[PDB]
């Protein structure tokens, strides 16, 4: 698993970066002013395999709550909201091998 | 068993965006107690990295996992292998401009040996 | 083609070509088009990626060839298998649609 | 008019001609097919008008930030040099549509409120063209709507600012963007009847077209953002949208009473103009695609102060794509090339 | 032709096949050709000759010339960089052994007859062996030289650093030489004399604001112990339990205090450090003025013997017999370049092709032009000429 998250996880990594100046303005500040709160929590679940209890993390994204609500400006908007679709699943492999880990 | 829901991030702004976007924690409004960090690679202190990674690791059983970039990872890889416990989950995430490296990775690092 | 020659073999070249009678069809213009074929030889052998990179990039049909006529009659032979049944399809597909 | 546009003007427009005719071409874009690693754009971008400060000061790895800074500071240089040398009534064009940056500028001074940003990163983070020297507006509380007084009183923008303590100001999310898009509409609505009174026909057209054009997709991609998230009032939705689409002002306020994609869908089908639905994946690009075609115009009137605006809009969007594909390269995404601009 | 311009003479190369004969005149020989073609105070050609040690196999000998050509580029941008560095810092601004008697030896007279012998590696060793020595000795003297400059740099920020507090306000202006400890009561926490600094502008705001509101300000001693035109001091005292309250007071009428321990240590830490920043950048500039003059005149000779083997080669590949022919090295003064490249071209092209008649020729790899581009593997257009950008 570990190879090849290096490669897919960074596939969606970089499509924040033409955001940047598809919206015109360096969208890190704005997209740190719009976050006060989370929206992807984890289940450390208790998995008793072969009689003992391991910690398997559920990957689960709150989609009926947002970030601190600032969403789009006019120029970008299609661009961020498929981003925070594909590089927000970019995350339940990262859940797994979490619990892989464990 | 959800006595640790905040993930932890240690890495740069860039990479945090998108972390943030799909959701890592928030900052505590009581006392700053943020979720996470902020963080310029190759141009800011390790110093308040460690500080940060002791309150998320020791300081915080509410961090579910701490991510940290494989730059940072190796910046503070003597914390890095220092705190080793799995509730704490530690995942270290290929720094954004820093390609795969698995020597990057501690735990991976254990991976190797004993194989 | 030949210019190009000219400079990537860097003054060495045997080249033999001759037009094509009955010019030809294509789908990327899609078009009856006008083409010819090569023939070189030279000692170059890994360098022949270039030569055959270029070639397709610009246009090139892959031909596993003979240096000499033996073979000639080999490939008249696998290339006369197909030869013989090809021309059915259309004929074929006509009269259904038609009727 | 004609020939008497021409009394004392008769090398600006020169000197705007020779710029423009530094905008790459399709020529140029053939080696944009070519460009498919970071180190190709690079030797590209060291080759051509944006030749050789892209890469001078930059490294190999082209960050979007830094060459989009890099790419436009030419461009600020050369329209402050313009605006120097223009004379007074193009001097006050040029101050308009260096206005829009500025609203843009000072709907970033009120929106920050929980983090108090700096002025210097806000001014970074948008045209420096939209900043004159210093804005003693954070002095007072920034709360959500508390320095539109301020700010009023402190920019000249008192026309522009149309009012925010009537429906904008209402302590919540929505004003951190309602602000924006009722001061753009404002703002696009003045220019409109600026260049309406001023800036004589050719040049009245030239601006029009593209301004009405840009209007009526901000109102499409702020209506998506509302759409994308809590949605809003009709009325406030108008008051976003803005009410004169400038090619047609009847279809918005359609949109603005339609509060579902489908009501959007038959507001727009009825436009007889492009339809951004049902056939865009990215539907900014496609906007740029025809913006720029529009604008195209401009340049295809020999007489008309429209030159500069074009050539500052093409350049602008050049940059986008250049930037585009160079990131598009980072994700190794080539079927996302192409949606460079072809019309230059 | 011209690499760098003072009072130097521009060098080119080309291929001497030794089976023809020039187009014009079949009686002549080049050096009877050139001294009869040019005219004089320039009609003077040197003459050249190396050997062949190690050649790879016929295949890999056109990867050899291109990593040899990335190379060649590499270290001629690497050299341009040490020669522009070395007269930036404009202790001379002028040619440096580029005129001056390289390695002691006349300018062009180190080169001609220079043939790789062993200097301070062997002679004769395998082409890979020698692009491999060559470029990591040029990248060490190349690093070397950067973080030597880069050093250089530092210091002299530290100069602007240290130069800049010897202008502005007093909130951290230097009171160690000009300030009197007796007017600075530190046996114990009775009086403690605060240093509260204003502009020239509110004498009169100031001098009444002690002796008519405060509470024990020692009285005959408030005033100035330096003045800098602009600002001024004061030495004024209070408790050692309402400082705070005082100072609060004070930066309401803005004020801008001067908190200082008076400490030996730091007026000598004062002094060493500008005596350290000086001392170092000097000796820094002088010692790699020595470092830069021994990288240059070290990658002197390999910057063109790379050419020369380049050559060396591409002529037996291109052209006739394997093992030698006539070869030779051009030596002219300037202003002439198309000039001698006309009847350069006129001389040899006729037999560098034998089946063509054409107007469009050159080698360049840049990416403005698609077609006609001259890159060998896209779009590439005839060369016969070899020449190379080489000089004083």
């Amino acid at each position: 698993a570990k190879q090849k998250m290096g490669r897919v996880m960074q596939t969606a990594a970089f499509s924040l970066a033409e955001v940047s100046y598809a919206t015109g303005e360096n969208i890190g500040y704005q997209v740190q002013e719009s976050v006060s709160t989370a929206r992807f929590k984890v289940r450390a679940r208790q998995e008793n395999v072969s009689g003992v209890y391991l910690s398997q993390f559920e990957s689960y994204i709150d989609p009926e709550i947002n970030d601190f609500r600032l969403t789009g400006l006019g120029r970008g908007g299609q661009q961020v909201q498929r981003a925070k679709e594909i590089y927000s699943r970019a995350v339940e492999t990262l859940v797994e091998l979490a619990s892989l880990q464990t | 068993a959800e006595k640790r829901t905040l993930i932890a991030v240690i890495a740069d702004e860039d990479t945090t965006t998108g972390l943030l976007l799909a959701g890592i924690g928030q900052i505590t409004p009581e006392t700053q107690e943020k979720n996470f960090f902020v963080y310029q690679e190759g141009k800011t202190t390790k110093e308040e990295i460690t500080d940060k990674f002791n309150h998320f690791t020791e300081e915080r059983d509410d961090i579910a996992i701490l991510l940290i970039n494989q730059h940072i990872a190796e910046n503070i890889r003597a914390r890095v292998d220092s705190f080793t416990n799995a509730f704490p989950a530690i995942l270290e995430i290929p720094s954004k401009d820093h390609p795969y490296d698995p020597e990057k990775d501690s735990v991976l690092k254990r991976v190797r040996k004993l194989f | 083609l030949e210019q190009i020659l000219w400079r990537v073999l860097r003054g060495n070249l045997f080249f033999k070509t001759v037009e094509i009678e009955q010019p030809v069809y294509d789908v990327k213009t899609r078009e009856y088009k006008h083409k010819n074929a090569f023939i070189v030889f030279s000692h170059g052998d890994l360098i022949i990626k270039r030569i055959r990179k270029i070639a397709e990039s610009l246009d090139a049909n892959l031909y596993d060839v003979d240096s000499s006529n033996e073979g000639r009659s080999q490939q008249l032979a696998k290339v006369n298998k197909n030869l013989s049944d090809l021309y059915t399809v259309l004929k074929t597909t006509s009269t259904t649609l038609e009727s | 008019e004609g020939v008497y546009f021409n009394i004392d003007n008769g090398f600006i427009e020169g000197v705007v001609r020779g710029y423009r005719n530094g905008l790459l071409s399709n020529n140029q874009y053939i080696n944009l097919t070519q460009c498919d690693t970071l180190e190709d754009l690079k030797l590209q971008l060291s080759s051509t008008d944006y030749g050789n400060f892209l890469s001078s000061v930059s490294s190999e790895s082209l960050t979007t930030s830094l060459i989009q800074e890099y790419a436009s500071s030419k461009l600020y240089h050369e329209f402050n040099y313009i605006r120097d040398q223009s004379s007074g009534s193009t001097r006050k064009f040029m101050d308009y549509i260096t206005y829009g940056y500025m609203i843009d500028n000072v709907a970033l001074m009120i929106t920050g409120t929980i983090h108090d940003r700096d002025k210097g990163e806000i001014l970074q983070r948008c045209h420096p063209l939209g900043w004159f020297d210093t804005l003693p507006t954070l002095s007072v509380a920034t709360d959500l709507e508390s320095l539109y007084e301020t700010v009023l009183v402190d920019t000249p923008l008192a026309p522009y600012f149309k009012n925010c303590f009537d429906t904008a100001e209402e302590l919540d999310d929505m004003n951190i963007e309602i602000i924006r898009n009722k001061l753009y509409k404002a703002y696009l609505e003045d220019f409109y009847n600026f260049v309406t009174e001023e800036i004589p026909e050719p040049a009245k057209e030239c601006m029009q077209t593209l301004l009405g054009f840009e209007a009526d997709r901000r109102s499409i991609n702020i209506a998506l953002n509302s759409l994308q998230s809590s949605d809003i009032d009709p009325d406030l939705k108008s008051d976003l949208l803005p009410n004169i689409g400038k090619l047609y002002p009847l279809a918005t306020f359609h949109l603005a009473q339609a509060q579902d994609f489908e009501g959007v869908r038959a507001a727009l089908a009825n436009v007889y103009e492009y339809r951004g639905f049902l056939e865009t994946g990215n539907l900014e690009d496609h906007f740029y695609q025809l913006e720029m075609e529009l604008c195209r115009d401009a340049f295809t009137q020999q007489f008309a102060i429209s030159t500069v605006w074009a050539w500052m809009k093409s350049k602008e969007q050049e940059v986008r794509n250049i930037t585009w594909i160079a990131e598009c390269i980072a994700q190794n995404q080539r079927e996302r090339i192409n949606n460079y601009i072809s019309v230059y | 032709m011209a690499t760098a311009l003072y009072t130097a003479n521009d060098f080119i190369l080309i291929s001497l096949p030794q089976n023809a004969q020039p187009v014009t005149a079949p009686g002549s020989k080049t050096d009877s050709w050139f001294n009869e073609t040019l005219i004089g105070g320039r009609a003077f050609v040197s003459d050249f000759k190396i050997p062949e040690f190690k050649i790879g196999s016929l295949d890999t000998l056109i990867v050899e010339s291109e990593e040899l050509s990335k190379v060649d580029n590499q270290i001629g941008a690497s050299i341009g960089k040490i020669i522009e560095i070395l007269q930036g810092l404009n202790e001379t601004s002028t040619n440096a052994y580029r005129t001056l008697p390289i390695n002691n030896m006349p300018v062009p007279e180190y080169l001609e007859n220079f043939q790789w012998q062993t200097r301070k590696f062997k002679l004769d060793k395998s082409i890979k062996d020698l692009i491999t020595l060559i470029s990591n000795e040029s990248s060490q003297l190349d690093a070397d030289v950067r973080a030597t400059y880069a050093n250089y740099n530092s210091a002299k920020t530290n100069l602007a650093a240290a130069e800049r507090k010897k202008t502005g306000d007093l909130s951290v202006r230097s009171l160690h030489d000009i300030v009197k400890p007796e007017d600075f009561v530190l046996n114990s926490e009775h009086l403690t004399t605060v240093l509260v600094a204003v502009p020239k502008s509110l004498k009169s705001d100031f001098e009444k604001s002690y002796e008519t509101l405060s509470k024990n300000v020692v009285p005959a001693s408030a005033s100035v112990i330096a003045e800098d035109a602009e600002y001024v001091l004061f030495n004024v005292h209070l408790f050692k339990k309402n400082v705070q309250e005082f100072t609060t007071a004070a930066r309401e009428k803005k004020f801008i205090p001067r908190e200082f321990n008076y400490s030996e240590e730091l007026i000598d830490q004062l002094k060493k450090e500008h005596d350290s920043a000086a001392s170092l950048e000097q000796s820094l500039r002088v010692q790699l003025v020595r470092l830069a003059k021994t990288a240059y005149v070290d990658v002197f000779i390999n910057w063109f013997h790379i050419k020369a083997l380049r050559v060396y080669v591409e002529s037996v590949l291109r052209y006739g017999l394997p093992p030698h022919f006539n070869i030779k090295i051009i030596a002219v003064p300037p202003k002439n370049l198309s000039k001698c490249k006309s009847e350069l071209i006129d001389a040899f092209g006729f037999l560098g092709g034998n089946a063509f008649m054409k107007d469009k020729k050159g080698k360049i790899n840049k990416q403005d032009t698609s077609l006609h581009q001259y890159a060998s593997l896209v779009d590439t257009e005839y060369e016969p000429f070899v020449m190379y950008i080489i000089n004083l």
